[PDB]
């Protein structure tokens, strides 16, 4: 019965009964959703599959161009000759869906 | 294609040698004379990738440029050497299709039959 | 510069050929729990060893296993490299002979000695690279020759 | 210039099979279920 919910209840399966007063508006979350640097021209993909822990969320967009993650030379000498003497950088948070 | 230019001369009295060279002359068109030394090796460049898909059967494409190109300035934005378009398929390169230019630099020292009684020399150098 | 990529021939006199020795081109694993062979491709000049697992067992659980490497079960490959000079009768009137490098793999190893004139048939290749750091406009390349198939005059 | 490396695998050897009862091979017990159920006189999750 929905009176007695104690807090040694929590996460675990309980069952109940009760009477539905309104429902919300449809709404979209996302399941694959591949992005691209605005800055270093990447791509990548992301698949998510859990898609409820309403504010923390599931997952974000990651916060670095992500190529400098890289195990070929080549790509690493293209990603170091962006600029002259200094390394280059997408940062921050440069990534669009 | 390209066509360039020459502009032989008779020059303007911008004959100078590298000694007077420097540096209210900057961003102008100067006429310089002198020895070669110390001529470096000769490199190719590269300026444009093709790419074979697999297995879909398109070729691909992509672009690269520099600071030493035409005499402009530019919004510089790189570009990473591609692999692995969307959606994720391996991209094996390609060679034959990929355009190559040749690059190569080198310096200038004033005349010794110009020069002052010793002293010694100042350089500058040159892309070719 | 215009010839990278096709199948070309030169001759001249070779130089400095230098010894043999075990270039590696796929490294074998154990992983000791899962039971798996982890294999890893390796294209560069230096590579790198890695760390837990990558199977579909010891992965998606929560005690991943730790992995070490085995020489019994790679595959290598002979590796040899040398130079040519210029032949010193095709050159202009005014000039220095210049060189050009050659790797060799394979089983034509040991067929390459010094002082001769040969007429190596290869294919003609780019491996990155640039000299000094302040020199480098992008994306300089600094060809090499792979050999095919070597006829040796005399 | 060249393009990117490759990792993959095969199975070869058990193998250290206690087995511990872990985030795998409970998955067995599910693929035991959904096939190799049937009540009686007729499995019921396969057909649906």
């Amino acid at each position: 019965p929905l009176r007695d919910l104690d807090s040694e209840h929590v996460s675990k399966i309980v069952r109940l009964s009760g009477i539905i007063i309104s429902t919300s508006v449809l709404s979209s979350r996302a399941t694959y959703l591949s992005i691209m640097c605005r800055n270093c021209r990447h791509t990548t993909s992301i698949t998510i599959n859990n898609f409820n822990s309403i504010t923390g969320n599931t997952v974000s967009l990651p916060r670095s161009c992500l190529s400098t993650i890289e195990s070929e030379s080549s790509m690493a000498n293209e990603s170091n000759i962006g600029d002259e003497s200094t390394k280059k950088n997408c940062g921050p948070d440069p990534y669009i869906i | 294609h390209p066509w360039k230019l020459s502009f032989k001369g008779s020059f303007g009295a911008h004959a100078l040698s590298p000694r007077t060279l420097t540096a209210q002359h900057l961003n102008k068109l100067v006429s310089v004379e002198g020895i070669v030394t110390k001529t470096s090796l000769v490199r190719p460049k590269l300026i444009r990738s093709v790419h074979y898909a697999a297995k879909t059967g398109r070729f691909h494409y992509r672009d690269y440029t520099d600071a030493t190109t035409t005499l402009t300035t530019r919004i510089p934005t790189p570009a990473i050497y591609p692999t692995e378009d969307t959606e994720g398929n391996k991209l094996t390169t390609e060679y034959g299709y990929s355009t190559f230019i040749d690059h190569q630099r080198i310096t200038v020292q004033e005349m010794p039959e110009m020069a002052p009684a010793g002293q010694l020399p100042r350089s500058i150098d040159v892309i070719l | 510069g215009d010839f990278l990529g096709q199948l070309i021939t030169v001759r001249g006199i070779i130089t400095r050929v230098s010894d043999v020795k075990p270039a590696v081109e796929v490294i074998a694993y154990t992983c000791d729990q899962c039971g798996y062979e982890v294999f890893q491709e390796v294209n560069s000049r230096t590579f790198t060893p890695l760390s837990e697992c990558t199977s579909e067992e010891c992965s998606q659980n929560q005690t991943k296993g730790q992995l070490f490497m085995s020489t019994r079960a790679s595959k290598f490959s002979a590796f040899q490299e040398c130079k040519i000079q210029e032949l010193s009768q095709q050159v202009p009137v005014g000039h220095i002979p210049r060189s050009l490098n050659i790797h060799v793999n394979g089983t034509l190893v040991r067929s390459l000695s010094p002082g001769d004139i040969v007429d190596v048939t290869g294919i003609f290749l780019p491996a990155p690279y640039t000299g000094f750091k302040a020199l480098k406009a992008g994306l300089l390349t600094e060809t090499y020759l792979e050999a095919q198939f070597v006829r040796q005059h005399k | 210039s060249f393009d990117r490396p490759e990792i993959y695998s095969a199975p070869v050897l058990q193998g250290e099979s206690p087995n511990d009862d872990d985030n795998t091979e409970i998955i067995k017990s599910f693929k035991n279920f959904i096939l190799e159920f049937r009540l009686d006189s007729q499995f019921i999750y396969r057909d649906q």
